[PDB]
């Protein structure tokens, strides 16, 4: 999820938000 | 271990600033 | 309303400390 | 909701706890 | 400036994004 | 007042995350 | 670089608090 | 209402930050 | 003490040092 | 270490929502 | 002490509890 | 900078007022 993909490597706003409702 | 875990917390504030009001649901 | 919004910001990361590994809903 | 019950008074772990999952 | 706007009706990202350089 | 500085603190925050590597300015 | 993401997240917090009226630049 | 509430958890992390290694008291009662 | 104290009006620095060990 | 300092931010937070009224010291 | 057992594996609630007065 | 500075060895609040406006 999120915490592995975005805490491995930077997640960008765009990428912070795929994981919205 | 704990970097993900500090690193979730500021996750988690982060959706809840992007999403507005549409929000999120963590995990 | 700001209040609101700045009490949310703390209720998120109190959930994440609280449900652990469950999860939560927001 | 959540606001109702725990921005207007605090809730405690407990409480927070309703509100997993 | 910011906290004028944005600390009694909250600013929308876009919003925020008028203070970035 | 107390809650002008708490919501400055979030707003800050809230800058970096939003700016990226642009970063943001801030003068009281 | 989320290392040091993270680390900025924290130092403009502590900015936010000692320099006051001054405001601060991060960037 | 949690003004209070909210105010405390920024307060001791400013206290972590001000007082450095000798830490702090903090004791609400 | 010193959330009412130091939630009810802002403490300076110096006001917070008064509660380092 | 800073990765020590950050995780000490943290711990502070969640003790603060922990031990409510008993409190806690951080040293 | 609490950053051994904390800061390299994630406390529960109840772990951390045992640091409060 | 800040970074080079302050990531990796602690910067007190008293070095981090160098980078007050
Ligand atoms: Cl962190
Ligand atoms: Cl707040
Ligand atoms: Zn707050
Ligand atoms: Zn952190």
């Amino acid at each position: 999820g999120i915490v592995e993909q975005c805490c491995t490597s930077i997640c960008s706003l765009y990428q912070l938000e795929n994981y919205c409702n | 271990f704990v970097n993900q875990h500090l690193c979730g917390s500021h996750l988690v504030e982060a959706l809840y600033l992007v999403c507005g009001e549409r929000g999120f649901f963590y995990t």
